[PDB]
């Protein structure tokens, strides 16, 4: 019952601001204290920012303090986040959550967690990712290499989902030119490097990119 | 440390706002209780005060047609909404059965359920358990306080728990968890529960450790000062009972219905114990604003109501003649149809054949000429004080002088006049009151066949009473003291209407029941 | 801002293993700590709220302790649906502070990584760029170190290294090291040779296509 | 172009052959009816005649044994082996509900059901709609002939139809649906209804177009000779009615219980119209031989009938005293369970608003022949029933004179003491006997119930009044004695069985508990 | 025997469109006539059983008309699940002759030939085309081979052809002559 | 409810006989007109034949008449088409099908068809196919097997014709090893290509 609706995140150019929303349903959005929290691709959670209900006392991060304000309608139900000066440290995923506690002079933590809105901070341009082979030399492993893609989501299959056994695909790793870098790898018997045709299929949503590489053994 | 503990108890489903006597809202300017004002006065008292412990002593389930319709469904969700903190069994939450409480109310409820005084065994054991807790460690504030909670041992005869549950001793039961609480760094322990005042004293005075009472099923107003309606004091609130360990325990109750909310705040030291008490039930009338937004709920769930309210529960033949002119005066179709609802209802006590009923319970008549619609609306008008109907033991000189003040005042339109059912009593008013009763048979049971044989003094009879007539209700003040047994039954309205749609087509008739000479 | 520790960082543990995992703040906190899980890809669970309370729907395995400036989670008879990353949070003030995180991960026997190498492709070659991967397959525990080996000189720079999540069944780990030069700077040397050492290997293994 | 018309109505779940009043089948050579004969019958006339109709118009359900097991899907079954073209829905299609019509008959069928004037509403309207249609275009021979449907408008008060069903008048509904059809270029109407033989001739008269009438709901027989058996009918068959457009209109009736076919033979000129029309309901009597077929699937299905006899229909608190010493000689609880069941077996479900408000009930103690026992963990079974009402009969209504109903209750102790079957166990009937005084004047009290007062209240028995009252078949028959009643009945109408009107209540009574009230006392 | 014509051969229709098929007999059969509808493998199943008569368990969509000499099926709002052969039956007197068919088939857009050549027997294959009415051609040749036609693809709605007999395979439609060898 | 089995249809030589028959199960038999259709491989229905329900009115295509007899047993609620003289035009599939009509004067077409049973008049003997290779587009051609039934896989599969010696061809085609059972001849070829 009780819900939480994150929107509003997205792609953001450095020193640009942006707002989150967060839609509250199933519980008395005016009855909580209401946080903003982050995490960070492979990292932790990060607490951004508090509000109370009657927004009396707010709080920040030494992080976001000065930049970021919270704010709310209880009107509306909804939680606010006015990003303002953003960076490359705040591309993270934003949950929205409600605070367990329904007394405003305690924190007993957050019992109600949103589906998060992803916030990109970062000036590199959508751009599709260069699928190249990682060649095989008992078993022999051989893959596909994502190379130089933006934003980060990409899928990557292979033979159409006929191997899903042994298929290992790493996370991805933000580049020092601000493009996103993925490999995905399979193990597969050395006498069926012969015969069976090997196809890494990768997929960009974001720049409507299908790529289609056969690898062999070359 | 200081802790303000909100409680209601008995509300009985009481969700919309009702008049002064807890009835139907007619004028909504002068309307008391409801969960949208309750809410209203808890969110003000949540956002005033740190530390605040809203609890439920139980008895919400049952009382409107809201558990009619819904059966806990609403009950659970508004608690939900209004977020109580813990809740304690009533009698009355075994009212449809184990089933009945388990899955609207046990598996819904965000909120510990509690009873330490209840057992399961068998086939229940492993189905119930885990759903109510004997005790629950809610931390309030910086500390933490023990509820532990208990039920009437008169829960099976009040109710429907099944073979399954023992409701035993509440000292005997709250003693361990209190023991337990103890061991488990709890200095403050709660005992909420519903066993009436009498029991709330004894466990203050008796089980050791417990810091403030809170209980129910006893519609006990405790108040300080002048009350602010008409409600008569029983004592000061809180009532201070002093334990054999030396303690000053508080035992606090807040009336029945939703009117009003008990509101008391209690200092203690750093060792737990109750430095003082003090406080009152706040009551709740049009000066508290109802909040919108439970308004709102209760105005969207309140459709289905009147859906269901409208459908039609059979039809009728006849004119059902529920005019007070024929219900207070001679025997009428109605009353007939009520006892028969009422002995079909038990049968289907497994062999009770005998029903009395006031004809003061008898308001409204029912049309045929309507296309012989019977509508939920129609019974509900009939029988709008939303009693039950009461399995009693009485003895033959009872049911006799019950019969005699029935007719001891005949000619003044009251209500004492009774319909029957598996009894056929003659009259005879030129006697002198007292004796007017000439001749009374009522149906034999233990019998292999059934018919009807008259009344033996010196033997005891099993009868269905209103709880009206089971309480000294217009007059029958040698009935109230007299049973012999007396356990609560199903809804009078619930009855009827279950009668009514088994039996599609009714054609209840003046059968000769009640004659005069 | 109440600084928030967490030990130990990871820790592994079978079924049926007693777990705990310490949070100590920089000051007195009273009993006000959260205890959180967070399973990969789906948002943080509340578990304990006070420093000993659990959550609705938590199992009884799960227990909170401590008071002050140390807190403990204890998780008696581990079960697989309990490896996650959990989670400290003091609720004292704002800021709202989390703890680091502590991964309980499946332990199981060790494994030595198969290595593989894989040269430059030529495209990217006629791109203009080089990238050598270094593939450790299947190897546990977690702990694995890579170097890169170019004509005999090792480079600490140049090299990004990814790392999957346990396997499914086989509950192991597997690494990507990808070591990127400009198509010029490719041309030059041949070695280009990928050292692994890792626990679950009497000797370093060293991988290269010399071309 | 010749049209012959066959047509039944008001079956009432006479599956097997049944005798000569509907009662169960005794003796296998003087037996009528059933679903083998019928089909034999309709299979001769189609083999032998080219333009051959069935229809049904209605009151296929309730009535035996079949539709309490089957619950109707025996009569969709065994109406589509005798392959049906078209069936109106009657006022006890609508017993069980809405829902009970819909999966057992309206989606099993494979021929089309019909009725104009009744409308869904509310969230019936999507679950109904299409199962059941205003009227049918079937094709016959090389022509086309176009039939409407209705029913009574009394169904509502007749059956349970629900709120979420509008029956609309007759008429109103019926004139939009042929010019639909005559706009449609069908000229040959039929108006299949079950709304009673004056609604057909006021269908006759009033609706322009409908050039024949079959209807039902009336039970009522239509004749042109002599009878073929104990029906007197009430006209010509076919009987025609004067149009308010001068044409004449046939209208038909097959009695009821399956007992008869009625056949017409119509005469269509290149316009539509009709020429002549003649015919005569024929009697499926034993000259008939039942098919072999249809009654091994009869046997058949017999195997669930018996099975379900071993079947607890419910429980009861006391003991069932249907002993004779007691049914016999006084106030028996059985005998009261029995005229409750015949009474609000009735009420429940009535074929016409003449019997819709009956409550007297008279039932002769020597219908009575075993009682049931408690001691079996309450149990009744159909086994009991079976034993308790081994004769098969059926529960008619008969409406009789005040002085019949009397002089009814003074044979009923005319011989008291001799242990005789005529001392009637009574429903809505308060009769006090003095036995002291000579017969024919025994009966000192007689209390009925009233039934055009508003409130039913027991007032004393008017001579030259007419009451209405429910009878076993043995007793409106004569029976024991009784020759008074059969003499002077003014009107009957036969009933459900005995055992399936028990067993019905006692169903709908999960634990009945009848007691000795003083329906009947001795001064 | 009552000969009878149905037209057209073949209809191609979009989703949504009526269709129309005409059926004449040799001589008046009344309202004698019946429209049948028949899926790839899969016995025939009765629409209609009589001139404007529907049969049970059928959409209304289905519409018969006519009489004496000419009838008509008319398809208004066709769906997906209609494309199938339907034939007209003259059910006047023995013998009751059937109608030479009319498929309904889904209309896309025109789509050339892919043509493949195969040596051994030599192969032309031809994928992917709209509509089916292409022509093949060998020049070695006449005679001395056979073409097989696919039913059209459930998903791209296309035909495909395969003919068997330098041996240059020409082929025309009206979706381009492609010759190759 | 309503159902027709045919049995009897299988491979016979030209100028031999055959007796197909049609069991009836749910439906009283002997109250319908029952025919029998035919419908060449890829071809359209033929009726060939027809039964009135006391076997007085017999009907015959002018194709079938002299060779054929139906017949039937409402006893055993069957119906029979005894096949003599057969050629190579009288392979077909055969459907058992039931008037709709209940009235013997008239006919309504036909509402029930029973699941057709293959009849196949050829001189040619059951042998094993011969498997030979064949944007790129690659595939397997299936020369000289018999009977019709054959199975490829893996796409085009293309309806068999047969040839002037009665032996059935196939193609198979994909766009880029073929799998070919038969199971008359019990026999399965991978052939790659
Ligand atoms: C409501 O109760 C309060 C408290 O006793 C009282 O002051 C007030 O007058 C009452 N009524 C109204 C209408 O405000
Ligand atoms: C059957 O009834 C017919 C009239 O329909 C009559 O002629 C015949 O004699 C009857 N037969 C018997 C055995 O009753
Ligand atoms: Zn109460
Ligand atoms: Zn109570
Ligand atoms: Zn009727
Ligand atoms: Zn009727």
């Amino acid at each position: 019952e009780v819900q939480l609706v994150e929107s509003g995140g997205g792609l953001v150019q450095p020193g640009r601001s942006l707002r989150l929303s967060c839609a509250a349903s199933g519980f008395t959005f005016d009855d909580f204290a209401m946080h903003w929290v982050r995490q960070a691709p492979g990292k932790g959670l990060e607490w951004v920012s508090g509000i109370s209900w009657n927004s009396g006392n707010i709080g920040y991060a030494d992080s976001v303090k000065g930049r970021f304000t919270i704010s709310r309608d209880n009107a509306k139900n909804s939680l606010y986040l006015q990003m303002n000066s953003l960076r490359a440290e705040d591309t993270a995923l934003y949950y929205c959550a409600k605070d367990k506690s329904g007394s405003p002079y305690y924190y007993y933590g957050m019992d109600v967690w949103g589906q998060g809105t992803m916030v990109t901070v970062s000036s590199a341009s959508t751009k599709g990712p260069s699928v190249f082979p990682l060649a095989p030399s008992g078993t022999a492993a051989l893959g596909c290499l994502v190379k130089d893609y933006f934003p980060e989501p990409v899928t990557v299959s292979w033979n159409s989902g006929a191997l899903t056994s042994g298929v290992h695909t790493f996370p991805a790793v933000l580049q020092s030119s601000g493009l996103y870098s993925l490999s995905s790898v399979v193990t597969v018997p050395s006498s069926s490097l012969g015969t069976q045709t090997y196809i890494c299929n990768v997929n960009h949503k974001p720049s409507n990119t299908k790529v289609d590489k056969r690898v062999e053994p070359k | 440390w200081e802790l303000t503990i909100l409680h209601t108890n008995d509300v009985h489903s009481r969700l919309e706002q009702t008049s002064e006597d807890s009835s139907k809202c007619v004028n909504a300017s002068r309307c008391m209780g409801g969960v949208a004002r309750l809410f209203t006065k808890v969110q003000q008292i949540r956002r005033a005060e740190p530390n605040v412990l809203l609890l439920d002593a139980g008895d919400q389930y049952q009382g409107t047609i809201w558990f009619t319709v819904y059966k806990g469904a609403e009950v659970a969700h508004f608690m939900n909404a209004l977020r109580y903190d813990a809740m304690a069994l009533g009698n009355h939450e075994f009212d449809n059965g184990v089933e009945g409480l388990i899955e609207p109310l046990l598996k819904e409820a965000k909120f510990p359920i509690l009873s330490a005084n209840i057992k399961a065994k068998g086939p229940l054991a492993s189905q119930i358990s885990g759903l109510y807790l004997p005790y629950k460690v809610l931390p309030v504030g910086d500390e933490v306080v023990g509820i532990v909670g208990y039920t009437s041992k008169e829960t099976p005869f009040l109710s429907n728990p099944g073979t399954n549950l023992v409701f035993e001793d509440e000292i005997t039961a709250l003693q361990p968890e209190v023991d337990k609480l103890k061991t488990l760094n709890v200095n403050k322990i709660i005992a909420l529960g519903h066993s009436g005042f009498e029991m709330d004293k004894l466990i203050a005075q008796k089980v050791r450790g417990v810091d403030v009472v809170v209980g129910g099923h006893s519609n006990t107003f405790l108040y300080t000062g002048n009350p602010p309606s008409k409600e008569v004091p029983a004592g000061k609130y809180p009532f201070i009972v002093t334990s054999d360990d030396g303690r000053k325990v508080p035992v606090v109750q807040a009336y029945a219905f939703g009117k009003y909310l008990g509101y008391l705040k209690i200092e203690f030291d750093e060792r737990g114990n109750v430095i003082s008490s003090h406080g009152n039930p706040i009551l709740l009338n049009s000066s508290i604003p109802e909040d919108p937004s439970i308004k709102a709920d209760i105005n969207k769930w309140r459709i289905k109501l009147d859906n269901y309210s409208t459908q039609e529960l059979g039809k009728t033949i006849v004119y059902l003649d529920g005019s007070s002119q024929s219900c207070r005066f001679r025997e009428c179709n109605m009353g007939n149809l009520i006892c028969d609802a009422m002995i079909n209802n038990n049968l289907r006590w497994n062999h009770v054949s005998m029903c009395i009923l006031n004809g003061g319970g008898i308001r409204s008549p029912i049309d045929e000429r309507n296309n012989g619609t019977i509508t939920w609306e129609n019974l509900a008008a009939v029988l709008p004080f939303g009693g039950t109907f009461d399995l009693v033991q009485l003895k033959g000189s009872t049911l006799k002088k019950a019969f005699e003040h029935s007719v001891h005042r005949y000619g003044q339109s009251t209500g004492e006049f009774l319909q029957v059912g598996g009894i056929h009593v003659v009259y005879d008013l030129s006697r002198k009151p007292g004796d007017r009763v000439v001749k009374l048979d009522v149906l034999c049971t233990k019998c292999r066949v059934p018919s009807y044989d008259p009344l033996k003094m010196d033997e005891v009879y099993k009868v269905i009473l209103p709880n009206f007539l089971a309480n000294g209700g217009d007059g029958f003040q040698m009935i109230k003291d007299e049973l012999l047994r007396h356990d609560s039954g199903d809804q009078d309205i619930n009855v009827v209407s279950t009668y009514i749609s088994k039996m599609k087509v009714i054609y209840p008739a003046v059968e000769g029941r009640i004659k005069f000479s | 801002d109440i600084q928030m520790t967490q030990s130990p960082s990871s820790v592994s543990a079978s079924v049926g293993d007693r777990v705990t995992i310490t949070c100590r703040a920089t000051q007195g906190i009273s009993r006000r700590l959260a205890w959180y899980q967070q399973k990969p890809g789906k948002a943080p669970k509340l578990l304990i709220y006070a420093a000993s309370s659990l959550q609705s729907g938590v199992p009884s395995r799960f227990s909170g302790s401590g008071s002050g400036t140390d807190f403990t989670l204890t998780i008696s008879s581990l079960q697989p649906e309990d490896f996650a990353t959990y989670y400290c949070q003091q609720a004292n003030s704002f800021p709202l502070t989390f703890g680091g995180g502590t991964k309980v991960e499946i332990k199981r026997t060790v494994a030595a990584p198969s290595v593989f190498i894989f040269p430059p492709s030529d495209e990217q070659l006629k791109s203009g760029t080089a990238s050598v991967v270094c593939l450790l397959n299947n190897f546990y525990p977690r702990e694995a170190k890579v170097q890169w080996k170019v004509d005999n000189a090792l480079q600490s720079g140049n090299s990004q290294e990814s790392v999957t999540e346990q396997d499914s069944k086989d509950s192991t780990y597997s690494l990507s090291s990808t070591l990127t030069l400009s198509k010029a700077d490719y041309e030059k040397h041949k070695v280009y040779a990928c050292e692994v050492t890792h626990q679950g290997l009497s000797s370093p293994v060293t991988k290269s296509f010399n071309r």
